[PDB]
């Protein structure tokens, strides 16, 4: 749901 | 102010309520500091309260002040 450092995808990148 | 929140699916930054003029941007290793890791949680905020070990949240007084330490569309 987050921007994860891993990309800016709802869901860890 | 205005900040960056990934409460919706997608990126965006709106204004927070009257109640917060700050902006934070939470971060820990998630399931996959491999790869991933460090969840920032793009948001707005009045202020740093303590926050946690692993799951903090950041803070400023500016809007776009908390942006995603790889922001970027899509």
């Amino acid at each position: 749901f987050r921007y994860y450092e891993s990309s800016l995808e709802p869901w860890d990148d | 102010i205005v900040c960056h929140t990934t409460a919706t699916s997608p990126i965006s930054a709106v204004t927070c309520p009257p109640g917060e003029n700050l902006c934070y941007r939470k971060m820990w290793c998630d399931a996959f500091c491999s790869s991933r890791g460090k969840v920032v949680e793009l948001g707005c905020a009045a202020t740093c309260p303590s926050k946690k070990p692993y799951e903090e949240v950041t803070c400023c007084s500016t809007d776009k002040c908390n942006p995603h330490p790889k922001q970027r569309p899509g």
